[PDB]
DNA sequence: CTGCCGAAGCGAGCACTACTGTCACACCTATTTTAAGCCCTTCAATCAAATCATCTTTTGGTTAGGATA
C-alpha cells in the first residue's frame, strides 16, 4: 500500500510503482542467478528485494 | 463537586469551575471580613497593646466564648516579646551567631566561602524579576476609581510560554507569568501580550534595503485563540481575524489522531470565571496562526488587601524568563538586524548581520548591490523578549 | 293446492435438501537411515542510541590594557 497517499502513511514514502517493479525484478534476478533462491522460500527474498528498492529510491 | 485535589502530587490538580470555586471561597469568607481589602489591626508587643485592648478583647471574648479577663490574659501571654528573638533595630545582613539553627548553620557555610575579594559582591542571588515586579505593584492602589479590584475578586496566575523553547532541557520552561482577574474577559488578556510573534516581518530586499515592509505582522494578521477543556476561543473583532480552529477541527476529527471532539466559540463570549480549568495542567493558546503558547494556571486565590489593587497594571506580569539576543557573525558582539541567504561573502548560510555590518558590507557608498546574496530584515526575539 | 322457465351474473375461446443400520478400510503410529534446508526459544558477543563530564563559543558584568565625553 505504498503507492497511495493514504492518511495512515506519510507522503514521504510514496513512489511511482513502475520504477519500484523494475528495481525489484532486477534485484530478484540478481538474487536468483547468485544461487540464493534455490531450495528456499521465495517470499522472504521478494520482500527483501522490495526492501532494497524502497531504501534505494530515497536513502535520504 | 468543585473540590480541588491533586491529580498528581505537586504537579497538577483536578478540574473545577472557576465561578463555583470563587463562590465557595466567598461563602466561607463573606461577612467574616478576612477577604476584605481594608487594612486590619496588627499584632504588637504587650507594652503597647493597651490602645488596641479595648477594641480587641471584646471581640476575642465573643469569638473564643471566654471572659474579657481571659481574653486579656491570652493577649498578654501571646505577646510578641515571647517570640521576638530579634530586636527591631537589628539588620538582616549579618547572621546572628547566638542561635542553634541548622538552617543558619548552612547559611553561614554559604556566606563564609563568599567573603574573599574574588567572591564578595552584592550581585543577584538566583533571580531578580520576581521581587522587582512585586514591590513595584504590591500593596498599591489605583489612581482611578474604575480601576478598583472588587473585594473578594479571584486572582488567577497564568504562565505563558515563549515560542522559542530551549529544546535542550525539560525541567524548566521559558515562560512569563500573567495575573488576571476572574471577571476579566479573555480579550483583555490577548490584547496585553507583547510577544515578538506580533512584530515579525519579512520580504527580500537585497537590491533595495531601504524598502522594508511597512506593516508588521500585527498590522496584517490578527488571528488569535485560546484553548481550554476542548473549547476554542477565537477572536473575530476584526476582518484580519480568522477562525483558525475550524482547520484544526477538520484535520483532527477526520482521523484517530489522539484527541477528542472540540467545539468552536468566540473569544469575547467568556470570562475567566466561566472557565472549568485545571491548575498546573498545561493548556494551549495561539496567535498569528503559527505562534503557539503553553498555558499553565499555576495558582488561583482571592484578592488580599496587601496585593496589587491597581487594575491599570493588570494583566500584571510577575515573573519572566530570559532569552539571549541573536548577535551577528561579523563583529560577533552586536545584535543582528538582518539575515542573508545565498551570500557569497558570508561563510555560512544563513548568516546574521547588524545594520552597521550589513549596509557597508553588502553595498558601496552609492548603495549599489555588491556580490550575490539575498537579504531579509530581521527582528531579534531575544531582544524584544 | 304444486310447478315451469326467464334475467342477470359467473365462466370460456380468437386478433395479415434428514437421519440411521453396516463395515472395511481408510484413518492411526511401534522405528532406521540420510542431505540440505526448518519453526519457536535462550543467552552471549557485538553493536549503537542516549546520557554525563569536561573543553570550549559566546552572553551579561568586573578589571586596569584601554578611551571619549
Ligand atoms: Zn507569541
Ligand atoms: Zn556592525
Amino acid at each position: 500500500k505504498l503507492f497511495q497517499a493514504s492518511p495512515s502513511v506519510p507522503a514521504k514514502y510514496v513512489e511511482d510503482k513502475e520504477k519500484m517493479l523494475s528495481r525489484t525484478m532486477q534485484l530478484v534476478e540478481l538474487a536468483n542467478e547468485t544461487w540464493l533462491v534455490t531450495g528456499r522460500h521465495p517470499l522472504p527474498v521478494i520482500t527483501a528485494a522490495t526492501f532494497l528498492a524502497w531504501q534505494s529510491l530515497q536513502p535520504a | 463537586c468543585n473540590f480541588p485535589e491533586y491529580e498528581l502530587p505537586e504537579l497538577n490538580t483536578r478540574a473545577f469551575h472557576v465561578g463555583a470555586f470563587g463562590e465557595l471561597w466567598r461563602g466561607r469568607l463573606r461577612g467574616a471580613g478576612d477577604l476584605s481589602l481594608r487594612e486590619p489591626p496588627a499584632s504588637a508587643l504587650p507594652g503597647s497593646q493597651a490602645a488596641d485592648s479595648d477594641r480587641e478583647d471584646a471581640a476575642v471574648a465573643r469569638d473564643l466564648d471566654c471572659s474579657l479577663e481571659a481574653a486579656a490574659e491570652l493577649r498578654a501571654v501571646c505577646g510578641l516579646d515571647k517570640l521576638k528573638c530579634l530586636e527591631d533595630g537589628e539588620d538582616p545582613e549579618v547572621i546572628p551567631e547566638n542561635t542553634d539553627l541548622v538552617t543558619l548553620g548552612v547559611r553561614k557555610r554559604f556566606l563564609e566561602h563568599r567573603e574573599e575579594t574574588i567572591t564578595i559582591d552584592r550581585a543577584c542571588r538566583q533571580e531578580t524579576f520576581v521581587y522587582e515586579m512585586e514591590s513595584h505593584a504590591i500593596g498599591k492602589k489605583p489612581e482611578n476609581s474604575a480601576d478598583m479590584i472588587e473585594e473578594g475578586e479571584l486572582i488567577l496566575s497564568v504562565n505563558i510560554l515563549y515560542p522559542v523553547i530551549f529544546h535542550k532541557h525539560k525541567e524548566h520552561k521559558p515562560y512569563q507569568t500573567m495575573l488576571v482577574l476572574g471577571s476579566q474577559k479573555l480579550t483583555q488578556l490577548r490584547d496585553s501580550i507583547r510577544c515578538v510573534s506580533d512584530l515579525q516581518i519579512g520580504g527580500e530586499f537585497s537590491n533595495t534595503p531601504d524598502q522594508a515592509p511597512e506593516h508588521i505582522s500585527k498590522d496584517l494578521y490578527k488571528s488569535a485563540f485560546f484553548y481550554f477543556e476542548g473549547t476554542f476561543y477565537n477572536d473575530k473583532r476584526y476582518p484580519e481575524c480568522r477562525d483558525l480552529s475550524r482547520t484544526i477541527i477538520e484535520w483532527s476529527e477526520s482521523h484517530d489522531r489522539g484527541y477528542g471532539k472540540f467545539q468552536t466559540a468566540r473569544m469575547e463570549d467568556f470570562t475567566f470565571n466561566d472557565l472549568c480549568i485545571k491548575l498546573g495542567f498545561p493548556y494551549l493558546y495561539c496567535h498569528q496562526g503559527d505562534c503557539e503558547h503553553v498555558i499553565v494556571i499555576t495558582d488561583i486565590r482571592l484578592v488580599h488587601h496587601d496585593d496589587c489593587l491597581d487594575r491599570t497594571l493588570y494583566p500584571l506580569l510577575i515573573k519572566k524568563h530570559w532569552l539571549w539576543t541573536r548577535k551577528c557573525f561579523v563583529c560577533k558582539m552586536y545584535t543582528a538586524r538582518w539575515v542573508t541567504n545565498n551570500d557569497s561573502f558570508a561563510p555560512e548560510d544563513p548568516c546574521f548581520f547588524c545594520d552597521v555590518c550589513f549596509r557597508m558590507l553588502h553595498y558601496d557608498s552609492e548603495g549599489n548591490k555588491l556580490g550575490e546574496f539575498l537579504a531579509y530584515p530581521y527582528v531579534d526575539p531575544g531582544t524584544f523578549n
